[PDB]
């Protein structure tokens, strides 16, 4: 995958 | 302080029995116990009334969502949450004790009537607008 | 006299090993004053590397001329095997706390109403005092011997009676086991002046008192004969698991009139199988059921 | 409810992006956004936020004329209460140094002693407070 | 450890 | 024990 060099599916809930 | 011994007429095995007994039936039903205070055989009149706490299961509304109660709030003042279990889908989703829910999809909550009334339209995201302490929040289904 | 030990002295402890019978073996006074093991505990341990080991306690600490000097009391072993440290209470302790039970067969407990903790090097620093150890006054409390005697916070307390004071910890313990009404002198130091200053100890509820088990609530009598009132309640605790709540106030229990904290414990002394008290939450009547 | 559609005129990606946005912008930073409820557009004007004198999670200040530095309220959570503090205690000195305000106060922390000790008093009593 | 054989109040 | 196939409020 990436390496360094109940409700709504796109996201639980974040904060800003 | 009292015993209660029998319910109209008919003989009472047990608390646990009484509970079942009466939780069956429909509010308003006058029905007739006979307690026991004082090694005094004592009859009474009663008629079943809306139980103001504790009212109704959220799984009888969300169809699958168990571990919290909820009732209609004063006068179509929404619907206000009594109880919340612990580890339980209700929760799971942030649900807690003494939330009112406002309304639902932009859609006024006033009672279980309205609010079951968005649910038919069967949506497939459920946005409840509730208000916890004098804060106003949204909790998410689906 | 316990408060005459001193570390180096030689001592010989008397007990009965693992039942082995009557064994003697000897030792030096390691240290004084020792605590730490339970703080809940008053304890002031002597420690000495005589041999001790379970089946010692309650065994006889004496120096070479066969007075006792300490009750040997517990190790520290981690494999449950002597490695030369083992602890008793001195003899002073001892004298205070049977004496006692010979005469009330049981302990009244007195205090001298301060709050503090043990005097450090750094606290010392701090409060520009001299003495790297002793008991360091916190806050005294209203209407407490101490108080009545002129003792102030931010005070050093260094001699109990003439004798100097190893710790807070061991001022605690000695306080401890003395009688209530008893009068001491304490040597105190504020500001770098030496204090004298002439005390006596006076009398000094949570609901594992009285239900021996059931704890997180705390509760005293009401007014006059008007029951027990419940004054404070802690959460996740067995009280509350029954429903207990502040601001109750037992009438009854089991159809006996309760209206002090004495009759409620003439109905546990019947030792019931189940416990039905009538207390009553604001203007309503009810009833809380245990076992 | 709302919904977030635009910063300071820019349209939003998304609500990791708006995130990551302002994540970046300095404490005090004056911005407005673009909101949409009800099918209305807003526009706001913000200004960030962090998470008399306060030490060490506690919130204090000064008490009359040079009477000590009086505790107006505390937390709970905090550092401050888990050392005794209560609201309403009023420092009248620490470490055998006599304080008349937060000046003075500051000015035994300069020190960095190894332990502070407070001569707060609540109600008729003096007490004392420990730190470190 | 040990086995048998904060402002404190004085 | 049973399988499908304190003060409680009356």
């Amino acid at each position: 995958w990436v390496s360094a060099a109940d409700g709504s599916t796109d996201y639980g809930i974040l904060q800003i | 302080g009292d015993v209660i011994t029998s319910l109209n007429g008919k003989p009472i095995s047990s608390f646990a029995a009484l509970r079942a007994q009466v939780g069956t039936m429909p509010v308003g039903s006058k029905l007739t116990l006979g307690l026991l205070r004082d090694g005094k055989q004592v009859n009474v009149n009663l008629e079943l009334q809306q139980s103001s706490q504790n009212q109704v299961d959220s799984s009888s509304i969300f169809n699958g969502i168990e571990g919290a109660e909820m009732s209609n709030k004063g006068k179509d003042q929404g619907v206000v949450v009594n109880n919340v279990k612990t580890g339980t889908p209700a929760a799971q989703i942030g649900l807690k004790k003494g939330d009112v829910i406002i309304g639902a999809n932009q859609q006024a909550v006033k009672n279980i009537a309205e609010l079951r009334k968005v649910l038919d339209s069967k949506p497939s995201v459920l946005a409840l607008n509730i208000q916890r302490g004098d804060s106003t929040i949204y909790l998410l289904m689906q | 006299d316990s408060d005459a030990l001193r570390v180096g002295d030689y001592t010989v402890a008397i007990g009965n090993p693992f039942g082995l019978g009557e064994t003697v073996t000897s030792g030096i006074v390691s240290a004084l004053g020792r605590s730490g093991l339970n703080a809940e505990n008053y304890e002031n341990f002597i420690q000495t590397d005589a041999a001790i080991n379970r089946g010692n306690a309650g065994g006889a600490l004496v120096n070479l001329n066969g007075e006792l000097i300490g009750i040997n009391t517990a190790i520290l072993a981690p494999d449950g095997g002597n490695i030369g440290i083992g602890f008793a209470i001195p003899s002073n302790m001892v004298k205070n706390l049977t004496s006692q039970m010979v005469e009330y067969g049981q302990v009244k407990r007195g205090e001298l109403g301060i709050m503090g903790t043990e005097l450090n090097s750094e606290l010392a620093k701090a409060m520009k005092v001299d003495a790297q150890r002793g008991a360091f006054v916190s806050q005294v409390l209203p209407n407490s011997s101490a108080a009545k005697a002129g003792i102030k916070a931010g005070d050093v307390i260094t001699s109990l009676n003439g004798k100097p004071i190893s710790s807070f910890a061991a001022l605690r313990a000695q306080v401890g086991t003395m009688p209530v009404g008893s009068k001491l002198t304490l040597g105190l130091l504020r500001d770098g002046k030496q204090v004298n200053v002439n005390l006596e100890l006076q009398q000094s509820v949570d609901s594992s008192s009285i239900f021996n088990g059931i704890e997180g609530a705390e509760m005293s009598n009401k007014g006059k004969d008007q029951g027990v009132v419940v004054n404070n309640v802690k959460t996740g605790t067995p009280a509350a698991q029954i429903g207990l709540k502040k601001g109750d106030v037992i009438i009854g229990a089991n159809q006996q009139a309760v209206k002090n904290i004495a009759e409620l414990r003439k109905v546990l002394d019947s030792k019931p199988s189940v416990l039905a008290l009538n207390i009553q939450r604001g203007d309503s009547t009810i009833y809380l059921l245990m076992q």
